[PDB]
């Protein structure tokens, strides 16, 4: 009851994070041509996959 | 269902990282990147005249299309198919933001060129958009052809050649016109996406369209929905219709393949060329070069 | 130089 | 645990809202392109001297547009503390630029221009002609040479003028006006042959390139010595020659066996190549 809608939210927060993670990866990359040095990072969206796919094995 | 705690934990931890990264970069941005592009002596109206005047190397040059126009910088490709190519648009590493407003697309933005290893001249092109005023003026000096090139993350490449290319002035919202196609990338500009059929296809044709930026909607998608325009936040400026088969000025997704749940608005706003790789694939390399036709 |  | 995942959700969901703003701030910070150290000054005129007269004080890149030219062009101006504005049309200093170019390249120019005057280049023959003959005002040419030991010398020529393409951009001047580098344009008495000095002088010689031979030799000087120059048969002064690190070189270091370095026979043996070279012009009345 307190996890029926509560899980419906974490579902959405995974999507937002996935987008934010990607959006930031793009914005930071676009600084490579503006600033002195660039931040070498790596977006592990694989982790996100397991998360969201794993969340469904608790929705059904 | 208590393992849901590890999920929120994972995410909050993710935020700490993201916050640190953004912070570091912001700190790195306290100072800008620099270049020292000493100017080649040989100059001319555009790159075609320059290679005819002996400028055989691909690098940055100064051109003055008209005595009424302030001379400006551009990257000249003197090696691809007969040379004499004036680079109008270039993507290759995602180092430049292309999700800009009308004025930047009008004036031009990005890096024309950067220094090679140790050389005192900028022989490598950077990522940039020459500028709609400049592109318009160049294409209207006389018959102009356009060469569009792209490369995927697998290393294969294709091209789309347009024997005729014209961009009207700002008063005409930079209307684009292209004809005489030939190539391997698929005629996305004139025929729309090859995966579509009927009307869904014709509405993805770029030929004839006006230019649009997320802050200036001139697309072919008439209506009155403010959140439903072809060009949205972070999206690039392009000759959208309703909406696109190709977008060289899209967001630079690393790796190529991308999904709707990665996109800021759930749309394929990447560097796309459907006629070749489909709707959810972002090129590793994309560029646009023009030259006087003969 | 000179060329004889 | 019933209301624990109520906070870890709303708390970091809030952080996202705050982060997105920091992101928006980073975005605004990365809109500008890299800063380019080279810039072109605003002031312009018929030549560097005209520009120096208008108040320019810094040596650097400027556009000039002689009267008869129908389009302006970039040049490196050397402005000293005495209001003199020299227009440099040639510079050698490290061998970074290949000077084995054809007629058109020597006509339009090649190499690069730097605000700091630290690059090799050849302004065009057409431009050199437009500048030195734009009006009735006579010009002067100053040749600056530097050896591999830091010693420098100069050679001045009064009434300097480069003709139009119709006359093969012929080199002409009225008279050597002094300088410790010696008048190499007057040719040099290298050896036994009595027609030595005569065939190695440069005044009145047309310009030559491997593909446009206009010299006084049955052969092709320009092609042999791999350069573009006012060849006679062939030269005593050769500033557009092959750059040799260290200066010293021999006939053994040449494909054709001829002295093709950056020479000035009146200052150094023909087998000694200059480290730095500068050919600049200014209105004559400016030296007097
Ligand atoms: C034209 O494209 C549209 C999609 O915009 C297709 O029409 C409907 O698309 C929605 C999704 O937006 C589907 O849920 C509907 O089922 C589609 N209608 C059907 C059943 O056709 C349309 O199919 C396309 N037409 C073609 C083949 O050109
Ligand atoms: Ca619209
Ligand atoms: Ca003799
Ligand atoms: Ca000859």
């Amino acid at each position: 009851q307190h996890i029926q809608l509560l899980q419906k939210n974490v579902r959405a927060q995974l999507v937002d994070m996935k987008r934010l993670e990607v959006d930031i990866d793009i914005k930071i990359r676009s600084c490579r041509g503006s600033c002195s040095r660039a931040l070498a990072r790596e977006v592990d969206l694989k982790d996100y996959e397991d998360q969201q796919k794993q969340l469904e094995q608790v929705i059904a | 269902l208590r393992v849901l705690r590890s999920i929120l934990e994972n995410l909050r931890s993710k935020i700490q990282k993201l916050e640190s990264d953004v912070s570091a970069q912001m700190e790195y941005c306290r100072t800008p990147c620099t270049v020292s592009c000493n100017i080649p002596v040989v100059s001319g109206k555009e790159c075609e005249e320059i290679i005819r005047k002996g400028g055989e190397t691909s690098e940055m040059y100064l051109i003055q299309p008209d005595s009424s126009v302030k001379p400006y910088r551009v990257y000249c490709d003197m090696n691809t198919e007969n040379g004499g190519w004036t680079v109008i648009q270039n993507r290759q590493d995602g180092s430049v933001d292309f999700g800009r407003k009308w004025d930047p697309y009008k004036q031009g933005f990005g890096n024309v060129a950067t220094n090679t290893d140790g050389k005192n001249y900028c022989g490598l092109p950077g990522e940039y958009w020459l500028g709609n005023d400049k592109i318009s003026q160049l294409t209207r000096m006389g018959p102009t052809e356009l060469l569009i090139e792209m490369e995927d993350w697998k290393g294969d490449k294709v091209k789309a050649h347009y024997g005729g290319f014209t961009v009207q002035n700002e008063a005409n919202k930079y209307q684009i016109s292209v004809n005489k196609y030939r190539g391997t990338a698929g005629n996305a500009l004139m025929d729309g996406a090859s995966q579509l059929m009927g009307e869904n296809r014709t509405m993805t044709i770029h030929n004839g369209m006006f230019f649009s930026t997320y802050d200036r909607d001139n697309d072919g998608w008439l209506t009155s929905d403010p959140r439903k325009q072809c060009s949205k936040e972070a999206g690039g400026g392009w000759w959208y219709n309703r909406c696109h088969a190709a977008n060289p000025n899209g967001r630079y997704y690393w790796g190529g393949q991308y999904t709707w749940d990665m996109a800021k608005h759930g749309t394929d706003d990447g560097v796309v060329w459907m006629n070749w790789k489909g709707s959810w694939y972002s090129m590793r390399k994309m560029s646009m070069k023009i030259r006087p036709f003969f | 130089g000179h060329r004889p | 645990s019933i209301r624990y995942l109520q906070e870890i959700y709303n708390s970091n969901n809030q952080k996202i809202v705050n982060l997105k703003e920091k992101v928006a701030q980073l975005e605004a910070q990365c809109q500008e392109p890299c800063k380019d150290t080279v810039q072109i000054h605003d002031i312009t005129g018929k030549d560097c001297q005209d520009i120096a007269n208008k108040g320019a004080k810094q040596s650097g890149l400027y556009f000039i547009k002689p009267l008869k030219a129908n389009q302006q062009f970039l040049v490196y101006c050397e402005i000293d503390g005495s209001g003199n504005g020299w227009t440099v049309f040639q510079k050698r200093l490290d061998g970074s630029v290949d000077f084995k170019k054809n007629w058109i390249q020597y006509k339009e120019g090649f190499g690069h221009l730097s605000p700091t005057g630290t690059t090799e280049f050849w302004l065009g023959n057409e431009k050199i002609h437009l500048i030195s003959t734009q009006s009735a005002i006579p010009y002067a040419l100053r040749v600056e040479l530097e050896d591999w030991n830091g010693r420098t010398s100069t050679a001045d020529y009064a009434m300097f003028k480069v003709g139009p393409e119709a006359d093969k951009y012929r080199l002409t001047y009225a008279y050597f006006a002094g300088g410790d580098a010696g008048d190499a344009f007057d040719g040099f008495d290298f050896g036994d042959d009595p027609s030595d000095k005569f065939f190695t002088s440069h005044n009145g010689m047309q310009f030559s390139t491997w593909d446009n031979d206009n010299d006084k030799f049955e052969g092709n000087c320009a092609e042999q010595d791999g350069s573009g120059w006012w060849m006679n048969k062939c030269h005593a002064g050769h500033l557009n020659g092959v750059y040799y690190q260290g200066g010293t070189y021999s006939k053994a270091s040449t494909p054709n066996g001829y002295d093709n370095g950056i020479i000035w026979a009146t200052w150094k043996t023909r087998w000694y190549s200059m480290k730095k070279t500068t050919m600049k012009i200014i209105p004559f009345n400016r030296l007097t």
